[PDB]
């Protein structure tokens, strides 16, 4: 239906918001979460990834898919290097490191 | 959109400020003649650039009832300012003369805006 209209008028045409409207605004979103200081915090330092996929799916009905993960944590030495690298869909016997972002489907709240 | 257009003719032009001229009287002329009257002539509106039909309208100043819109005619918001659904005759000209790779990609305009009208 978008696609429809701006194909009529080449342009985005404002409205003003109706229940229908506002309730065509909730959707979910692409986000990143930190296991640094979050409810998985504690389940971050050691725990496995389908842990944490079922307590954020049962609680916050969010979607985890991906690890976003720092480069240098299998090493055993420090390193200041900050680059980071993708796992698609870890299984669930998965090790996590508190060092992790995780790819997740946030639910709209108002 | 104010105005009220029924029974009248629409000349969509693919024109450029720098394509070559098409001679736009030679389509005004015959739809001029005196042997209409005068309430039985036709309004002409022409939908295109304005910098092309600037250099035509030298030749065209002359006749009684000729309006510009200016735009282009692939938009369906022109089309229906101009109430394309009354018209007597939409004609579709292409004045980008130029050559093409391809002989019949010449033609790729006008048959788009035909398949736009139609839709």
């Amino acid at each position: 239906e978008l696609e429809a209209l701006i194909a009529e008028e080449n342009a985005l045409r404002g409205g003003y918001s109706t229940p229908q409207t506002l309730a065509n605004r909730d959707r979910c979103r692409v986000a990143q979460l930190a296991l640094l200081d979050g409810p998985f915090a504690d389940l971050g330092d050691g725990g496995c990834y389908g842990d944490l996929f079922c307590k954020a799916l049962k609680t916050y009905n969010m979607l985890c898919f991906g690890i976003y993960r720092l480069r240098d944590a299998h090493l055993s030495t420090p390193s200041q290097c900050t680059k980071r690298y993708v796992i698609t869909n870890p299984p669930y016997e998965f090790e996590l490191v508190p060092t992790d972002l995780i790819f997740c489907l946030m639910q709209f709240d108002s | 959109a104010m105005t009220v257009l029924s029974g009248h003719v629409v000349v969509c032009i693919f024109g450029d400020v720098s394509s070559a001229l098409i001679g736009l009287r030679n389509l005004v002329m015959p739809l001029r003649a005196s042997n209409f009257h005068y309430h039985e002539l036709k309004h002409i509106v022409f939908v295109g650039s304005i910098e092309y039909l600037k250099r035509e309208w030298e030749t065209l100043h002359n006749f009684p009832k000729v309006s510009i819109l200016p735009g282009t005619p692939l938009s369906r918001a022109d089309l229906r300012a101009v109430n394309i659904n009354l018209c007597d005759m939409c004609v579709i000209l292409s004045a980008n003369q130029n050559n093409i790779d391809d002989t019949s990609l010449q033609d790729k305009e006008c048959i788009l805006a035909s398949l736009n009208i139609k839709s």
